[PDB]
């Protein structure tokens, strides 16, 4: 198996999205993700809690291995 | 059901883990070998409630540790003394998919004469505690915030849902008192 990065987002109101990304992806590739579910850049961050930090704030063109997003990660919608 | 009950014809139990020292510091986490998770299906961060000795319950978050034993469970002494358990103990873990954010949680300093010694506790020690940590909390919980110069214990009076919640962003937090 070639590197899969699954990832669990909670929305706003606290229940689950869940998608499977190749960990070579684009973190842009889970930025699109999230859009595409009623939850755009520009209004909402995606944060990660092991550590503590926003993961909307960092490069969109790193990969999720670069960005440490992988192979399984938690991470949280929170609006702007 | 409980730590201490058992059928004799039974099949074993992954879930049973002995106790051990943290690594990472922080109340809400604990932590297993991977093959451990991947044994009971456990993903990184899921919500887990523990139990331990004289029914005592925890809710904390998973997460992966590459040092860990397969058959121990890594945690802080705050969790530990929630479930009144020591080092080489053994505990129960279970998923707990159960968990809720919560509307209201209802907290109090156990020490009645801190709030007079130090800075504001809710911009001090209990925003910073919770702020985009998405920490679970319980009922009954004693949890220790390192603070301003000193720390403070609070106790977990009540929580909405009951008795279990994740503390969110429009968790309404009342301390009282
Ligand atoms: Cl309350």
């Amino acid at each position: 198996a070639e590197p899969v990065s699954k990832l669990r987002i909670r929305t706003p109101s606290g229940e689950f999205l869940e998608r499977r990304f190749l960990a070579s992806n684009k973190l842009q590739i889970v930025f699109d993700f999230v859009a595409s579910k009623g939850f755009p850049w520009d209004e909402y961050k995606l944060l990660s809690t092991f550590p503590r930090r926003d993961v909307t704030q960092l490069d969109p063109n790193k990969s999720l291995l670069e960005v440490k997003l992988f192979p399984q990660e938690t991470l949280f919608l929170e609006a702007k | 059901d409980d730590l201490s009950t058992a059928i004799l014809k039974q099949k074993n139990r992954p879930n049973r883990l002995i106790v051990d020292e943290a690594i990472n510091e922080d109340n809400s986490v604990v932590s297993l070998s991977q093959p451990k998770m991947d044994e009971l299906q456990l993903f990184r961060g899921d919500t887990v409630l523990l139990k331990g000795k004289k029914r005592r319950e925890a809710v904390c978050i998973v997460l992966s540790d590459d040092t860990c034993s397969d058959e121990k469970i890594r945690m802080n002494r705050v969790v530990r003394n929630n479930l009144r358990v020591r080092l080489g103990d053994v505990i129960s873990i279970q998923p707990c998919p159960d968990v809720k954010y919560g509307k209201r949680i209802h907290v109090l300093p156990i020490d009645d004469t801190v709030e007079g010694i130090t800075g504001n506790l809710f911009e001090v020690y209990l925003k910073p505690y919770f702020l985009e940590a998405y920490r679970p909390i319980r009922k009954g919980d004693i949890f220790l915030v390192r603070g301003g110069m000193r720390a403070v214990e609070f106790k977990v009076v009540e929580t909405d849902p009951s008795p279990y919640c994740i503390v969110a962003p429009d968790t309404v937090i009342h301390c009282e008192g």
